[PDB]
């Protein structure tokens, strides 16, 4: 509805009506939808994913890092005004805003394996924060990156400090990135700082032809 | 109206195997290629529940047990396996062509290690005894097979006039009957006997299980 | 989530009318059209009709054409339908269910049930009898313990065991008709050593009467 | 900048890739260094490069330069610590339109 695509893979907490949803023919999206990032950012290679659902009829949901399974990072206070759920303050349902636990922040080194049979859509992200300051009053090590491997991806990101116009009230930046993990192969993350970690991620239950419609209108109950 | 029925009526199926329920559509319910069949679960005591969307694809969140088959007159659930919270009728339901027709419904019971009937006897309340009247109750709980036989003895001759008989369903978690038996009669009609019996006759015991009491203790 | 919370269970003398109503929650009311299905107790589902909340548009089965009406309040996000003229016939339960697409869709989420009863009887209070065993008997590992509800109506009641914190050893048996008025017994099943030590109350409520009723199961005093 | 116009902003700015650490410290002082630049959805910081390569034009340095549309009420921010060409004028866009690039060799003749 005003949810974008970004907004329901991501899951804007504004989206929630879209968290499970059965086999679909099309989508339809409109030409600005109030609820897509709420904190402000950008979405890596976002058309070309978006090309990857012009051939995608069914998700089906699953998780791949339990929220609850962050032993040694806060993961509960990963939140933002920008992302406001009813009030209380909330954040993107899919990924988690990992932060410092105790004072400390030590190397993440998590790993999935696809035990699957279908081709699995992976997101996570990174933060660009303001300042050198915020940078350490949120992780606490001053210098970070998120590297990342698959059998196909060897990526590497490294946080970008900027002083930014305010956007939804935040000067900071969420940059998200996604790959396909495809069956029988493993996608290992490491990071030391300022990483947004999977917590659900998409099985591409079967595939097929479809479009993104751009259209204001509304369900018809027609065939 | 597309006449759904659903075959067989009931199933018992092992634990551990496969159940295979089918549906049979007066007319076809299949075209656009896709057929418009449903598969929906009722667990006893509650709502139905969707299942199957389309004669093949599982509504998220249901385990792969459940294969959804079939094309065009007649499809078919095929459970497998059969666990043990899967004690419901389950429901086939076509969308093809209104009025919306539903089948019969096919009811699943689970085959279990027989178990004996916890048989326990009750003396009527004092309270409802001041107000006139007088009820024994006697529980079997938890066996298998469904089969029992409660009889009733006062003071050896037996008694059938009075008797209420209850069974609960398949219990979801052990595969396991229970039943109740209350026997209602008149604070005079009671005070003018003694020995109050429960015979209950399984296939379990080869010799019948008993539990009385007596009236002045 | 995707709620439908469904009105209270109700009982009409025959040839009046009655007024279910379901409330809607979790999703955009104006997307989904709204069903209603009736099941003969035990026995068959049937199809009564749809409406499109957004404008209003209903479509109904043959059968009930007539007796039913199916309407929606959109500010209220909630979905009626109004059976009028019953009969026995009409006796039954009626689930309020969300059908996903159109035409050609499956009933994704079902609502609880409002379980209609149509008699001219009257309403009537249920009597709540402890159940202790006898004063020389004792079933060896485990002691089991009772509770009886005889003559009410209309359904249903509701029973519990330590105000619902025993939920282990718990049958409730079903309701049964005995001069025109149902009669159920529960039975809490602990072991030996527990009781008579134990607090056994049994927590009784019958909502059409408005009566809610505490026994507890004190040894047979002999 | 704050860009307090009514109209779209085309602002430029560069980098500078030096030969060796030796310019780098002769020009700048600072050895290691990092233009930050941020909008509304800008986020770039442009570090420079060194490497040693061909002369052209007689110098073997480099300059790397970069641009944006700086939406009207919307403001750019800089940050550097070294190789930073700053702006000095930039462009307002104050009509748009249909037009083209040609590539002639030919002069303005006087004609319509
Ligand atoms: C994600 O998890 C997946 C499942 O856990 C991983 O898939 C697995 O890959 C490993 C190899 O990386 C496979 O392990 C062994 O495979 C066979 C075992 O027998 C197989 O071959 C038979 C025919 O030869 C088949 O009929 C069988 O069904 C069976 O599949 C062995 O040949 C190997 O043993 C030898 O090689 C290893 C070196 O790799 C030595 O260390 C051993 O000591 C030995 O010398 C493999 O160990 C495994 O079979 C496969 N899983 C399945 C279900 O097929 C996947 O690799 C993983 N991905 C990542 C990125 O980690
Ligand atoms: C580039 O420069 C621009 C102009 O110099 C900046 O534009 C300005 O934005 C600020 C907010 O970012 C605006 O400041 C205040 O705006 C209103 C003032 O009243 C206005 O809003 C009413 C409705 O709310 C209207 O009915 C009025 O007619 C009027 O237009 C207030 O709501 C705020 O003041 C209060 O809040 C701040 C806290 O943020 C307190 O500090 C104040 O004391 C007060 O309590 C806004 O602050 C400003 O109006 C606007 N300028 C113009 C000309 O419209 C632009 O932000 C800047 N960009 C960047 C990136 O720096
Ligand atoms: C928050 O961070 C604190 C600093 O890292 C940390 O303090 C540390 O606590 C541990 C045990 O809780 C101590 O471990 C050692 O302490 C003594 C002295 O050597 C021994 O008896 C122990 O067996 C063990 O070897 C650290 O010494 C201590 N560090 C400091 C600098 O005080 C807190 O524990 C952290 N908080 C939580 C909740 O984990
Ligand atoms: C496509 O158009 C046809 C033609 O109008 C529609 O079908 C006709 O109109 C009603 C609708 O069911 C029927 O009573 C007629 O008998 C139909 N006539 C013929 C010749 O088919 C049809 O409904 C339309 N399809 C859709 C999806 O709107
Ligand atoms: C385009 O060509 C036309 C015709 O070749 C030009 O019209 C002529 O204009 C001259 C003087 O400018 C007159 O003497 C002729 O009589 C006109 N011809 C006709 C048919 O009317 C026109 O001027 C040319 N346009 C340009 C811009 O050069
Ligand atoms: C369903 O049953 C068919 C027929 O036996 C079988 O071919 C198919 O693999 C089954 N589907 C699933 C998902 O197991």
């Amino acid at each position: 509805r005003d949810c974008s695509v970004a907004g329901w893979l991501l899951g804007n907490p504004m989206c929630d009506e879209f968290i499970n949803v059965p086999e679909w023919s099309y989508i339809v999206e409109k030409a600005n939808p109030v609820n897509d990032l709420c904190y402000p950012g950008d979405f890596n290679d976002y058309e070309e994913l978006k090309h990857l659902l012009s051939r995608i009829n069914h998700f089906e949901k699953i998780q791949i890092i339990p929220k609850s399974s962050w032993s040694s990072h806060e993961a509960s206070l990963g939140v933002s005004s920008a992302c406001p759920y009813q009030g209380k303050s909330s954040f993107f349902r899919n990924v988690v805003w990992l932060i410092k636990k105790n004072s400390t922040y030590p190397t993440i080194k998590r790993s999935y394996n696809n035990t699957n049979q279908e081709d699995l859509l992976v997101l996570w992200g990174i933060h660009h924060p303001n300042d050198a300051a915020e940078q350490t009053k949120l992780y606490q090590n001053p210098t970070t990156y998120i590297s990342v491997g698959t059998s196909t991806l060897n990526q590497r990101l490294v946080p970008r400090i900027a002083t930014r116009s305010k956007v939804n009230g935040q000067s900071g930046r969420m940059e998200f990135f996604w790959t396909i993990l495809k069956p029988n192969d493993a996608i290992n993350f490491e990071s030391n700082g300022n990483f947004i970690a999977p917590e659900y991620a998409y099985k591409i239950v079967k595939k097929g032809d479809s479009t993104i419609m751009k259209s204001e209108l509304e369900y018809g109950n027609c065939n | 109206d597309i006449v759904l029925t659903q075959s067989p009526g009931s199933l018992t199926v092992s634990l551990g195997q496969r159940a295979t329920i089918s549906c049979r559509a007066s007319e076809s319910v299949d075209n656009f290629g896709k057929s418009f069949m449903h598969w929906y679960q009722q667990k006893p005591g509650q709502s139905p529940k969707l299942l199957i969307y389309r004669a093949s694809n599982r509504e998220f969140g249901i385990p792969a047990r459940f294969n959804g088959s079939g094309s065009g007159t007649d499809f078919a659930l095929t459970i497998n396996p059969v666990e043990a919270d899967d004690v419901a009728t389950y429901f086939c339901q076509q969308s093809n062509e209104d009025p919306r027709t539903f089948g019969g419904g096919t009811k699943l019971e689970i085959k279990r290690a027989d178990a004996a009937p916890t048989v326990s006897i009750f003396p009527p309340s004092s309270e409802q005894l001041t107000s006139g009247g007088a009820s024994v109750v006697c529980f079997l709980n938890n066996f298998y097979p469904k089969d029992i036989n409660v009889k009733w003895k006062i003071d050896g001759s037996e008694r059938q006039n009075g008797v209420l008989n209850s069974w609960t369903d398949q219990d979801s978690k052990d595969s396991t009957y229970s039943m109740s038996s209350t026997l209602t009669l008149t604070k005079d009609e009671y005070e003018r006997h003694n020995s109050y019996t429960c015979e209950a006759t399984h296939k379990t015991s080869t010799s019948p299980i008993v539990k009385s009491f007596n009236r002045n203790e | 989530e995707v709620h439908l919370q469904q009105s209270g269970p109700e009982l009409v003398k025959p040839g009046a009318s009655v007024k279910m109503s379901c409330k809607t929650s979790g999703y955009t009311f104006t997307e989904y059209t709204i069903h209603w299905m009736k099941q003969s107790h035990g026995k068959s589902l049937e199809w009564i009709g749809g409406i499109f909340p957004n404008n209003g548009d209903t479509t109904y089965n043959q059968k009930f054409k007539v007796r039913a009406t199916l309407t929606v309040g959109r500010s209220s996000s909630t979905a009626y339908m109004d059976l009028r003229s019953l009969t026995s016939e009409d006796s039954a339960v009626y689930y309020c269910v969300r059908n996903y697409g159109s035409s050609y869709g499956y009933f994704d989420v079902w609502g609880a049930g409002t379980t209609v009863t149509v008699s001219s009887a009257k309403t009537t209070p249920p009597s709540v009898y402890p159940l202790a065993p006898g004063s020389a008997a004792q079933t060896n590992s485990m002691v089991t313990l009772g509770c009886l509800v005889k003559g009410y109506f209309p359904e249903p009641v509701t029973v519990t065991w330590n105000s619902g914190s025993l939920s282990s050893g718990v049958h409730t048996f079903p309701a049964v008709l005995q001069s025109d008025l149902y009669t159920l017994s529960s039975s809490v099943t602990v072991p030996s050593s527990t009781w008579p030590s134990e607090t056994v109350t049994c927590n009784v409520a019958h909502p059409a009467s408005s009566t809610k009723v505490d026994k507890k199961i004190v040894p047979r005093d002999c």
